[PDB]
């Protein structure tokens, strides 16, 4: 529950350098 | 010169009195102005009619006395001009030009009131194409009477003093037929006739905010802008009639008399018609509450 | 990081408030509504004007523009969400229906597809319809506050709504009923949004906060406010990364809000008026703005 | 549905005719077409072909839903048939879209006059111009149209690429730049006529020869 | 661009239709109505009712939301109409609740409000029967004395009432907006020539305040 925010933050990272 | 002049262009009182209301008037005059145009300009949002007059008349204010900072030294060197002929006849120029350019302005603002109080008909939208066509051919008229501060020579040397006088002294021919109408019809049209619009503007809004057909709820509101148009037309009369009147006395005997005596009056009365240029952002910007805010 | 924005175009035209403003599915075309009663078709690109609506009640609060591209929607005080048809063979603009059934007025309109379309309104419940015959095949009571806004999920299995009663409830588009209970804010919440991953929400109340309310936990995942802001949110939107938060604040600007930092990254202030609309085109590459100002801006 | 009736002069019903831009095509006996006019909405701008700049005058009025069409003096070459065509510009719109029945500078070219075609069969059709018709909007200014025996031109590619409305899926254009090309996959019966190619980057608006398929 | 400028040409024949509606509509006056039940809103004088009026060429637009936060939709309108029921002493604490969440709206603090204190026919014979005392509702109102035919003690309870709201509109109005009420019954005429006379006033001080004369 608490790796929410982690995963998030990693999805728009990924997302980020094909934004 | 005559024994008298020498004693007005060396006496206190060109030579201390006035140096020091220039002075005043510049540094209260000069950043009161330039704020009121960084709000008219960049703050406000929208290009409202009463924004367009009360803009340019910052301009016109500010720009009158943006050569004042030569003419303070022009008189503690006991009226020595040492910045050549070129600079005198635009900082003559320049100072007659605006003076008489905010004149006009405030005629703008007062009539604008005018109609728009006394018939609030509500076409504001295109009523502000009307300020900027009204305003450019206001510039465009003070430009084409201001021709003659330039292309006439005004700097004069008198070898009894070692002293130039910019304006303060010329020759009789100049003064007698070229002077004697440039300014008679720049006080008779330029003041004369836009002061009988602004006080009669002014007189009608009294007599309408006054009128008993106003509901007695705005009382209160009503009556404050009672007294601020009063302000408003009491500075403009002031400030203006006594130099002008005074500049067509001068005048008029230089051409019957020959008496030039009279332009040591002149000098005092026009130091009235520069605290206005002072006195104006007080009176038409710095009055209302809303103004107020965007300056902070 | 900050972030700032240059008004690369400026719509004008509207004449009075603009109230709601939706972008096409193509990040070209946009549709944007005022309380002059016009419902105008925007080219964003060129600034051009494709269609001017002229609406039956100018009392507009929401706008809407069909996935497809053929229809665009109106509603608000009105009490209907009225259906245009872009697309007619005549090349005039005419209404194909009017979705009349809500007690109160409409605050938001979203085109699921052709002939579906949600709405919620301030009568306290939301109603999804098909507009081939204007009937409402479903009903979303649950809410004891007036519904001010929605925010279909990507895959539009799913839309989340806010109401005055400071809660937004997540509901079953298929089933009906309720699936998700989210509380927090201390006064009304005025718009809401979708996150692109479609599991999460943006919520703006009057209370002056945002806050981020994610389906799974339905806790305060985030608080974006200020002490120096002190006034309503009254339009969300998300960028295409979902990494940054826009919202229109009654303070006459926008603000930029890092959805993951939660603090404050840029300012969008070119609106002399109340930010009504604000959202992110599809592509991602614009950011239109329509303000009680009636002016729309492009932001990029 | 929509209507224009030809007798010059074009009546309209049926759409908004104040909102379309109008144009004249004329068609000799056999000699392709030729764009002899155009009025936009509210008769802000009119233009004329070179052949008739001047002598002919185009002139719309909206009330009546009818369009005119004078001639200053006529001549042997004007004998043809005039249609009446409907446009309107804005985004996403497909001019060209409507004809009338008919009443009794860039140069394109077809390299082919006729082919015999059968059903089900995956024909193509060609066009050449003078000029690059992409134009930095990303838009290719091509349309193509078919002229069944009998029947009036109708609009099947607009822009190039985009499929008219009404029209089958059968036809896709195609091309880039100055090189075009129209597929018609799955021939079928209805398909018999003279196909004719245009550009719209600049005026007048110059047809291609036509290309009669059998 | 060739269909780009036909384009531009319709999104200015767009504006110039755009502007020639809201030259229309500048000249129209917006009014809201507001009122509790069995007050003479709908008699004093879509989804939602309407009632236009005009008065010495102006026209109004008088607006009554029968289906608060559509409130804020109201904003920038000439003048509200708030419709109070001034003989039900029992609702009228009520209804002065209401006034008082009215004029202090966050989004009604520059638009005036126009109060009519109806029924003052009903008021009068209330009172001057004896039959109800206002006393038990409002204690103050035998500490309240007149400061201005009409029966001296209907005025004294008249002016009372009057009083009430107008301590609420003086205490935080600051002079950004003024609240005018009035007393009307339901055979006046008049009550359109209040608001009227009403929203000239309006007007002038949004005049004043604009110009700087204020
Ligand atoms: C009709 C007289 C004439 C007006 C002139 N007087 C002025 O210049 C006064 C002076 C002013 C000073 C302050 C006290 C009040 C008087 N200034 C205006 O009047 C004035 C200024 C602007 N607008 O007006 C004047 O006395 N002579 C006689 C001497 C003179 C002739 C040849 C000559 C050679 C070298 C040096 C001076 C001269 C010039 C002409």
């Amino acid at each position: 529950v608490s790796k929410a925010a982690a995963d998030l933050m990693a999805y728009c990272e990924a997302h980020a350098k094909e934004d | 010169v005559d024994e008298f002049s020498a004693s007005v262009l060396t006496g206190k009182l060109t030579t201390v009195f006035l140096p020091i209301v220039y002075t005043i008037v510049f540094v209260v005059g000069l950043p009161s102005n330039g704020m009121a145009l960084w709000v008219f300009l960049f703050r406000t949002k929208k290009k409202h009619p009463a924004v367009i007059y009360m803009a340019n008349l910052a301009l016109a204010d500010l720009l009158s006395v943006i050569w004042f900072p030569l003419k303070i030294a022009y008189h503690i060197h006991g009226n020595n001009w040492i910045y050549g002929e070129a600079l005198c006849n635009v900082l003559i120029g320049f100072f007659y030009g605006n003076m008489y350019c905010s004149i006009l302005f405030m005629t703008c603002l007062s009539v604008q009131r005018y109609w728009v109080i006394v018939n609030p008909m509500g076409h504001s939208r295109k009523k502000a194409n009307i300020a900027i066509g009204i305003s450019l051919a206001i510039w465009l008229l003070i430009l084409l009477v201001t021709i003659p501060l330039y292309v006439v020579k005004q700097t004069i040397f008198i070898p009894a003093l070692n002293i130039t006088t910019c304006h303060d002294v010329l020759p009789e021919q100049l003064l007698v037929g070229d002077m004697f109408n440039y300014f008679l019809s720049l006080a008779i049209g330029v003041f004369l006739f836009p002061a009988f619009l602004t006080a009669s503007a002014y007189v009608l809004m009294i007599r309408m905010l006054r009128s008993s057909a106003m509901d007695e709820n705005s009382e209160k509101k009503r009556k404050r802008a009672i007294k601020l148009i009063v302000t408003v037309l009491a500075m403009y009369l002031i400030c203006f009639t006594p130099s002008n009147l005074l500049l067509v006395v001068h005048y008029f005997l230089i051409k019957s008399q020959g008496q030039s005596h009279v332009y040591a009056l002149y000098i005092v009365a026009l130091c009235l018609s520069t605290l206005n240029s002072c006195i104006d952002p007080f009176v038409y910007y710095f009055v209302s509450h809303d103004f107020r805010d965007h300056a902070k | 990081g900050r972030i700032q924005m240059r008004t690369r175009r400026t719509l004008r035209g509207h004449l009075a408030k603009i109230y709601a403003m939706h972008w096409g599915t193509d990040s070209r075309l946009l549709v944007s509504a005022s309380q002059d009663g016009k419902l105008i078709i925007w080219d964003s690109y060129t600034t051009n004007k494709v269609h001017a609506i002229p609406l039956r009640s100018s009392w507009v609060m929401t706008c809407a523009y069909a996935p497809s591209g053929n229809y665009v929607a109106c509603g608000g005080l009105d009490n209907i969400c009225s259906i245009y048809n872009l697309k007619t063979r005549e090349g005039n603009v005419r209404v194909s229906r009017e979705l009349a059934g809500h007690t109160g007025y409409l605050s938001c309109c979203r085109f699921l597809d052709d002939n579906q379309i949600v709405t919620s309104s301030g009568d306290t419940t939301c109603a999804l319809w098909d507009i081939e015959t204007g009937q409402q095949t479903t009903t979303f009571t649950g809410h004891t506050g007036d519904v001010m806004s929605l925010s279909l999920a990507p895959d539009t299995r799913l839309f989340v709504s806010g109401a005055c009663d400071a809660s937004a409830k997540l509901w079953d588009v298929r089933e009906g009923m309720c699936r998700q209970t989210f509380t927090g804010h201390e006064s009304d919440i005025n718009a809401i949004c979708f996150f692109p991953n479609g599991n999460a929400f943006a919520t703006g109340s009057d209370d002056a906060t945002c806050r981020l309310f994610d389906l799974r936990a339905d806790q305060e995942l985030m608080t974006y406010s200020h002490d120096n802001i002190i006034c309503g949110i009254t339009s969300v939107s998300f960028s295409k990364s979902g990494r940054l938060l826009l919202a229109g604040y009654d303070d006459f600007n926008c603000n930029v809000w890092d959805a993951l930092k939660a603090d404050r990254a840029g300012v969008l202030a070119g609106h002399d008026n109340r930010v009504s609309c604000l959202g992110v085109t599809d592509d991602g590459m614009a950011v239109a703005t329509g303000s009680w100002d009636s002016f729309l801006k492009i932001w990029n | 549905d929509v209507q224009l009736v030809e007798s010059l002069s074009c009546s309209a019903s049926g759409f908004a005719f104040s909102s379309f831009g109008m144009h004249w095509v004329r068609q000799a006996p056999e000699k392709g077409l030729e764009w002899v006019a155009y009025i936009s909405s509210g008769s802000g701008t009119i233009y004329y072909a070179d052949t008739v700049k001047g002598r002919f005058t185009i002139s719309r009025d909206d009330p009546k839903n009818t369009l005119f069409l004078q001639m200053t003096s006529l001549r042997s070459e004007d004998t043809a048939m005039y249609y009446c065509v409907r446009s309107i510009y804005y985004y996403g719109s497909s001019p060209f879209d409507f004809w009338g029945q008919g009443t009794t500078d860039i140069v394109m070219t077809q390299a082919t006059s006729s082919v015999p075609v059968t059903p089900g069969e995956s024909v193509s059709i060609s066009c050449r111009s003078s000029k690059s018709l992409l134009h930095s909007n990303g838009n290719t200014y091509l349309y193509w149209f078919l002229q069944r025996p009998g029947q009036s031109p109708q609009l099947l590619i607009y822009r190039m690429s985009n499929l008219a409305s009404g029209v089958p899926d059968r036809f896709s254009g195609s091309g880039s730049g100055t090189a075009f090309t129209l597929t018609i996959s799955r021939l079928e019966a209805e398909d018999v006529g003279v196909y004719y190619c245009m550009q719209h980057l600049e005026y007048p608006l110059t047809f291609g020869a036509g290309t009669k398929l059998e | 661009s060739a269909e780009d400028k036909a384009a531009v040409e319709r999104s200015k024949m767009i504006d110039r239709n755009l502007r020639e509606d809201g030259e229309k509509a500048r000249r129209e006056l917006k009014l809201l109505l507001l009122g509790t039940g069995e007050s003479g809103k709908s008699t004093f004088i879509t989804g939602i009712i309407e009632y236009p009026f005009d008065l010495q060429k102006v026209n109004f637009h008088m607006f009554d939301v029968g289906g608060r936060k559509w409130i804020q939709c109201f904003n920038d309108v000439t003048a509200i109409i708030f419709v109070v029921d001034s003989s039900d002493y029992n609702r009228l604490q009520e209804a002065l609740n209401d006034f008082k969440s009215i004029w202090n709206n966050r989004w009604l603090r520059t638009i005036s409000v126009i109060l009519f204190l109806n029924k003052q026919d009903l008021l009068a014979e209330k009172v001057l029967a004896g039959k109800s005392k206002i006393e038990d509702y409002f204690p103050e109102f035998a500490r309240y004395t007149t400061p201005e035919g009409e029966d001296p003690r209907v005025t004294r309870a008249k002016y009372f009432i009057r009083k009430e709201f107008v301590d609420i509109s003086t205490a935080s109005g600051d002079g950004r907006h003024i609240c005018y009420p009035h007393f009307t019954c339901a055979v006046d005429t008049e009550n359109a020539r209040r608001i009227f006379n009403d929203c000239k006033d309006i007007i002038l001080q949004m005049n004043l305040r604009e110009y700087n004369l204020v």
